[PDB]
DNA sequence: GTTGGATTTATATCATTTTACTAACTGATAGCGGAACTTTGGGAGTAAAAGAGTCTCCGCGAAAATGGC
DNA sequence: GCCATTTTCGGCCTCTGTGAAAAACTCCCAAAGTTCCGCTATCAGTTAGTAAAATGATATAAATCCAAC
């Protein structure tokens, strides 16, 4: 998780926005932007934080654009 | 829901109000139908139903029917839970004083009225009468009257006067008074008084009654009329087979209280003699104090089995008590425990997990799965194939276990590295495989040790596993930041044999092209393991900045290095493995590899690491044997010469040369010498050995002994258990401590005689009982610095302060004990590091020191640097990121919100185990104290100057000369005064004597303002001052041990820091136990928290009490900006068992110890706990402000804030 | 030993302890410690609730993971509410403010 | 290329089978209420005189917070 | 200020099961409990009946189309 705590900055808010990532692909049914390589919904989220495109900014975005449609 | 908890007092309304109905008669169930009776202790009206959504009369049976009340029965058909939470009460006869109000000391009763605790008992028991209205009579309130004398005052006024006796008397004496006028007296009375012991009592007594009517509590509320029945199910009255029955104390002692009222209404209405009355008043009293705090007022009451019942009290305390046995540690499901063995073959992150535990504790998840495939239609089908052991339920365990980490746990957990993540791999078999590399984290050896097992369930339980708690994470220790994964025994010989060179070997002086050429040779038996040879290795520097150079040479070197290179990673020096590598060597390769090349790289290379050192060590066949124990044909010549001196030492004594205690001095030292000899010889003959090399000349080789590899690997043993295999086994101590004068001569290899093995045992059992013992003390002292330091959390990322603590290297002498590089690794600078004669900026503000600053603080030679910490952090609630600064096992600053005083108590605590003028330097010379300084800037002595070759600024060369730990570190903390204080200078000024009065001596200090203090001293104190000599504050006076308080009060902050940091590291450096002086600081820091007001000011804050120091601070800095006057404090130092039971928050103070005072204090003042904390949100279920949870609690505070 | 749900102590709400009787391990003080070193607050929230004596979470949580959600809602300790009734017994008025 | 009978589609009416909704008999079974009887549960009473408690235990130490002078 | 008596603490896991003294009868009356029997409500089980709907079968009318003259 070295990747994940380098492009976050704190591990505490890494996990926050790990689990509501997780949270929303489980339940509420978003696909991976990553491949999947048949992988949990922790790892994936991990894997996406990583990669670059989740981030707690991104995912507040993304919310505020859900509520106004 | 909730956001504070309010305690205070329960007036007889608020209890009627909690009730549903009042109990009337003790009994409990029927003996026949096993039904509650009617207005019982376990009534259903009162308490409700029996069976859920029923009734007692069976009329009413059904869900249909909710929140109908039957007529017959009266019973609410609801569920059976409500009896866990309705209460009941019971109508006194008589008013009853309360046992907690009246007997934890200081009495509220007693110190509200102002009146003795033997006067007030003596009008409890019935013995004296009290005055309550005086009227127009010559009496006044509180008099005592006796029995005869009430008599007599019956005939000369009679009914003019009210003199009661008992309860009443206490509950209209407190009705009668008035709290305003009275605390208006408190404070007219305090300013005219002038003796020190009447002021205090008067200040207490004005605190406590400002508490009354501040909090809006009445003190009539002080003695009970109306008593609460707790819930039924809280005592619980149940079959446990064949008919037995088991019940609570509770049961009894209400029954009692029952009775005792019921007879006492039964009398009142007889109209019995007084006497019979009065008899029934005390049992009423006395059963309402078993009941609420038995064994307090007087004997405890024993029930039929000769044991003393339990009551309220002794049921929310001690450590049996609600709070730390069923609140703070919690018996939990989805857990599992096992026998661990170890596992070779398996990865930092992964554990071997029993396929049975697996399928326990992982059932639902498998339930889960098993429906959403379809395989079982309903729950009972997945039931019935988990059971059953089919097949596919296997792969099912196996695509849930995938990605799922698991908490392994080891009792006792002494840190944090006691519990960690791992992904489970499933294995046949019961026992639990772990990884070797993580055995010194747990303390866990395999000789029948069993770990714990826990299964997260959310997502963020599981992301805060992986992320957090796994072990790949935890390589650093974070007591000091070492590595914590360090190879140990098999490892380390393995290494160790292949990284040692042989003289002559088979294929010597062999030219190699690489790593995988070398192994080629080896796997081909040509060129031996240690044969010297020269290899071509290629090599890779990672500079500071980045800089990846390659370079390719021919080094001179062995088969057994060049084949290690393979599994170094590019970026690392070959000297690094050009060497023979025992502990200290690998540990410095983990951390080099840790330290330029980050964690992934690191793991990897601990695994490689471990499998090389296994399958080395398995190869080279090291074994012990009876032949490797060469005992020294020395050892015999110097037992015989050693025995021949004893001899003639013994003839001397008869002479009267000597004295006793002279022969026993000297041949203890003749013992001890003869030992260090032995023990010499047997090393020298044991280290060495005589080869051919390939000339045929004769060359000395070091040995290849498997003792002496085993000892000098480090993998497991050392110098002294050598010693005692094949040398001299030496002198022994009496159990009283005396050394026997004829020590054992033999060793273990030619064993010992019955005398000899009779003394081992001697120190034996003292080795063992003293383990037992040191393991109980430390745990109570990890105990306390936990409860003290709970409470700091990283709340900041900057307090924006200018103070600072100053740091210079270690010196107790002519030699460094530790470098100011060690000091100052991760420590934020406080001010700018100028260069030494210069003005130029070498280190600006604010900046961390990682091991490049290091390298740069060690290359331009500078002495002494200002650095901030916890103690100078100017934070209100806990510390700042930039006062903490580098987190040890992280490696970088600390983040916000993590619990640092938590990590401080266990690295402090962890190791109580473990615990039990020449000059040589070419320098300069100065005075200070004096100091011996070198060419550079380095200071590399420091003497004490007592009451003298050279003066000032001579340089001088080398030779010439000038001319229980672990009760002392819980001494340190709990700020213990010494058995002897050495008494120091109050005030600046002039030594003055005064008159030698009877008893003990005075002296007297003349201030520049031309005050006179008056000094107390002992007749036996050493002075050390003269008449006509101005000495300063803090000064010794008296030599001896110095207090900590007095360095607080006459030195400073800085002073009493640096003096604790000190004195409990030298305790942790004796041992060889490295901990960081932050932790410390730490705890330091929680130990300063109180400060009393001495100028009132424009605060509200009456001089004379002790205050938190952040309450000033704020109030002190919104009074500078209202302008107006601050105020004026002294800061005290509290030990870590006071300050404790001094947080503002009651509920961390009831669950550490001392409960009664504590909820008596709380509840008589009316205090409002906030859950600030990390232990009360523990106890009340929610998240703690710490980790992830920190963010969510700010939150909060912002929509409490708006 | 092994478990994940069985049965639960009388008065304290609580799982057994020991292996006649299915019980649980205890996550006793020391773990508390080393969970809140490590930072870990939703973990100890769920070994403080769900998996020890919140009676609707445990089942609520039992519900959850049958169902595949892996997300809980946390109520209160029962122990605290037997350590409430036990003080208001002493006759303290101690109760929870909104 | 043709044209008219017939050989199929087109539309409607009739008969058969089933559905929707009644009642009557059959047979039982549970529930409630009353009368009688036996069992249980509470209360009063006892008339040589008899007229001061247990209670075994009691193998703990260091430190600090409390009265009392 | 200084004794001098109370009060308060003393590590974590795991197994574990407790019965073990103690001395009255007697008479009278009221209420609960036990049991039996009768009335009443409630439902399964079965049969037969009547009106109506549904569905299929047949009838009646054309389209057109194809073969023979
Ligand atoms: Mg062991
Ligand atoms: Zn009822
Ligand atoms: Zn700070």
């Amino acid at each position: 998780v070295q990747d994940a705590v380098e492009k976050i900055g704190n591990r505490f808010d890494l996990v926050l926005v790990a689990a509501r990532r997780a949270r929303q692909m489980q339940s509420g049914g978003k696909d991976a932007l990553v491949p999947e390589e048949n992988d949990k919904p922790t790892v994936i989220a991990l894997r996406e934080i990583e990669e670059g495109l989740i981030t707690k900014d991104v995912l507040d975005a993304r919310e505020r654009q859900e509520q106004q449609e | 829901e909730f956001d504070a908890i309010k305690i205070g007092l329960a007036s007889p309304d608020m209890i009627r109000s909690w009730s549903f109905g009042e109990v009337k008669k003790p009994e409990t169930i029927n003996y026949r139908t096993f039904k509650p009776e009617r207005d019982g202790l376990f009534c259903a009206r009162i308490f409700g139903p029996v069976k859920d959504y029923e009734c007692l009369c069976g009329k009413y049976k059904r869900l249909k029917h909710r929140g109908v009340i039957c007529e017959k029965c009266g019973v609410e058909v609801t569920q059976t839970k409500v009896r866990r939470d309705r209460m009941g009460h019971i109508e006194l006869a008589s008013p009853v004083a309360h046992i907690w109000f009246l007997k934890s000391l200081p009495s509220r009763i007693g110190l509200l009225m102002d009146m003795p605790l033997r006067d007030i008992e003596r009008v409890l028991y019935f013995e004296m009468y009290v005055v309550t209205e005086p009227g127009m009579t010559d009496l006044e309130r509180g008099q005592m009257l006796t029995e005869e004398e009430y008599l007599d005052r019956l005939e000369e006024w009679g009914d003019e006067f009210t003199a009661k006796m008992g309860a009443e008397a206490i509950k209209d004496l407190l009705a009668s008074m008035d709290l305003p006028a009275e605390a208006e007296q408190m404070r007219e009375e305090l300013d005219t008084t002038n003796s020190e012991t009447k002021r205090k009592k008067l200040t207490k007594r004005l605190k406590l009654v400002e508490a009354f009517v501040a909090s809006g509590n009445k003190p009539e509320w002080m003695i009970l009329t109306v008593l609460p029945v707790l819930p039924p199910d809280l005592r619980p009255l149940v079959p446990l087979d064949g008919g037995r029955f088991a019940t609570s104390d509770l049961n009894d002692l209400y029954r009692r209280v029952i009775n005792r009222n019921n007879r006492l209404k039964r009398l009142l209405e007889l109209a019995a003699p007084d006497i019979i009355v009065r008899n029934e008043k005390r049992m009423l009293q006395e059963s309402v104090d078993a009941l609420l705090d038995n064994g307090r007022r007087g004997r405890a009451i024993t029930g039929s089995n000769k044991r003393p019942l339990k009551s309220l009290a002794d049921m929310i305390k001690g450590k049996q008590g609600r709070f730390r046995q069923n609140l703070l540690g919690k018996r939990v499901d989805y857990s599992g425990r096992s026998v661990i063995t170890v596992g070779p073959y398996l990865r930092l992150h992964q554990c071997g997990l029993p396929k049975k535990m697996a399928l326990e504790l992982f059932k639902p998840f498998i339930y889960s799965k098993l429906e959403t495939r379809g395989l079982a239609t309903t729950i009972k089908a997945a039931k019935k194939m988990v059971e059953r052991e089919e097949a596919v339920v296997w792969d099912i365990l196996d695509e849930v276990i995938r990605e799922h980490p698991v908490l392994l746990n080891r009792a006792p957990t002494l840190h944090r590295l006691g519990i960690q993540a791992f992904e489970p791999v499933l294995i046949e078999g019961k026992a639990i495989q772990l990884h070797p590399l993580v055995c010194a984290a747990y303390n866990a050896d395999f000789d029948g040790d069993q770990m714990a097992v826990h299964v997260p369930l959310t997502l963020e339980a599981q992301l805060e596993a992986r992320t957090l708690m796994m072990s790949t994470n935890n390589i650093l220790s974070p007591a000091s930041g070492d590595p914590i994964i360090v190879p140990s025994q098999d490892v380390v010989l393995g290494l160790y044999y292949m990284t040692r060179e042989k003289i002559n070997a088979k294929g010597e002086g062999m030219y190699l092209t690489g790593p995988a050429e070398a192994e080629k040779a080896y796997r081909t038996k040509t060129a031996e393991l240690h044969a010297r040879v020269k290899v071509r290795i290629t090599e890779t520097i990672k500079h500071e900045n980045g800089k990846l150079t390659t370079e390719t040479k021919m080094i001179d070197t062995t088969v057994g290095r060049a084949m290690l290179w393979q599994i170094v990673p590019k970026g690392l020096p070959y000297s690094l493995v050009n060497q023979k590598l025992g502990k200290k060597q690998i540990s410095n390769l983990l951390n080099e590899a840790y330290r330029k090349l980050g964690l992934k790289d690191t793991v990897i290379f601990a695994d490689q690491i471990m499998y090389t050192g296994f399958a080395y060590a398995a190869l080279s066949g090291v074994s012990v044997g009876i032949d490797d124990m060469v005992v020294p044909a020395a050892k015999y010549t110097e037992i015989a010469e050693a025995e021949e001196e004893v001899r003639e030492i013994q003839e001397q004594f008869q002479s009267g040369l000597v004295t006793a205690g002279e022969r026993y001095n000297k041949v203890i030292d003749i013992w001890a010498s003869t030992n260090d000899r032995v023990a010499k010889a047997m090393m020298e003959n044991l280290s060495s050995e005589q080869v051919i090399n390939r000339q045929g000349e004769q060359e000395k080789q070091e040995s290849f002994n498997s003792i002496y590899m085993m000892a000098d690997s480090g993998a497991r043993g050392s110098a002294a258990q050598i010693r005692q295999l094949a040398g001299m086994r030496g002198l022994m101590a009496r159990p009283d401590g005396s050394i026997i004068e004829t020590p054992i001569t033999a060793n273990f290899k030619e064993g010992l005689n019955v005398l000899q093995y009779f003394i081992s045992t001697h120190g034996a059992r003292k080795g063992l009982a003293d383990t037992a013992l040191k393991t109980a003390n430390s745990g109570y002292l990890t105990r306390r610095l936990v409860d003290v330091a709970q409470d700091v959390v990283v709340t900041e990322h900057d307090c924006g302060t200018l103070e600072g603590v100053v740091m210079t290297p270690h010196i107790e002498g002519g030699d460094v004990k530790v470098a100011l590089t060690e000091l100052a690794l991760g420590r934020v600078v406080s001010e700018d590091i100028l260069k030494p004669g210069t003005d130029e900026v070498l280190i600006p503000r604010n900046t961390l020191l990682d091991e490049k600053w290091c390298k740069v603080i060690n290359d331009n030679s500078v002495d002494q640097i200002k650095v901030r910490s916890v103690v100078t952090c100017d934070s209100d609630f806990g510390c700042c990121a930039q006062c903490y600064g580098r987190d040890l096992a992280r490696g970088h600053l600390v983040n916000q919100g993590e619990a640092v005083g938590v990590i401080a108590a266990q690295s402090i605590g962890e190791p109580g185990t473990q615990l039990t003028i020449q000059a040589k330097n070419n320098g300069s010379v100065k005075l200070h104290e004096l100091t011996i300084i070198d060419e550079f800037g380095r200071t590399k002595e420091k003497h004490k100057l007592p009451y003298l070759s050279k003066a000032d600024g001579d340089a001088v060369a080398a030779g010439e000369t000038v001319a229980g730990g672990l009760p002392r570190v819980a001494d340190l903390f709990e700020a213990r005064k010494p058995k002897e204080p050495a008494i120091l200078a109050e005030h600046s000024g002039t030594v003055s004597f005064g008159k030698e009065t009877k008893g003990k001596r005075r002296l007297i200090i003349t201030r520049d303002s031309g005050d006179t203090y008056e000094e107390m001293i002992p007749k036996h104190r050493q002075l050390n001052v003269f008449e006509g000599e101005r000495i300063e504050r803090g000064d010794v006076i008296a030599d001896g041990p110095e207090s900590p308080h007095d360095i607080l009060r006459l030195r400073g902050i800085h002073a009493v820091t640096t003096y604790i940091a000190n004195e409990v590291q030298e305790v942790y450096r004796l041992q060889g136990v490295k901990i960081n002086d932050k932790h410390i600081e730490t705890i330091v820091r929680q130990m300063l928290r109180k400060c009393t007001i001495t100028f009132a000011g424009d605060s509200e804050f009456l001089p004379g009490e002790t205050v938190e120091y952040s309450q000033v601070k704020i109030a002190n800095r919104k009074l500078v900006e209202e302008g107006k006057e601050p105020a004026r404090f002294e800061r005290e130092l509290l030990g870590i068992t006071k300050a404790s039971l001094a947080t503002e928050s009651f509920i961390s103070a009831a669950s550490f110890q001392e409960t009664t005072r504590v909820l008596t204090e709380a509840a008589v003042s009316g205090k409002r706990d906030d859950l600030r904390g990390l232990k009360e949100n523990v106890i009340v279920g929610r998240l703690i402000p710490a980790g992830t949870g920190f963010a969510y609690h700010q939150d909060r505070q912002a929509k409490r804030a708006q | 030993h092994a478990r994940s749900t069985g049965s639960y102590s009388l008065v304290t709400q609580q799982p057994l302890g020991g292996k006649a009787q299915f019980g649980g391990q205890r996550f006793g003080e020391m773990e508390v410690w080393a969970l809140e070193a490590y930072g870990a607050a939703y973990t100890l929230q769920e070994m403080l609730t769900v998996k020890s004596d919140d009676v609707n979470g445990r089942t609520k949580m039992y519900k959850n993971i049958v169902d595949g959600n892996h997300a809980m809602e946390p109520g209160m300790p029962e122990s605290f509410n037997v350590l409430l009734k036990e003080i208001r017994s002493l006759g303290i008025n101690i109760e929870l403010e909104d």
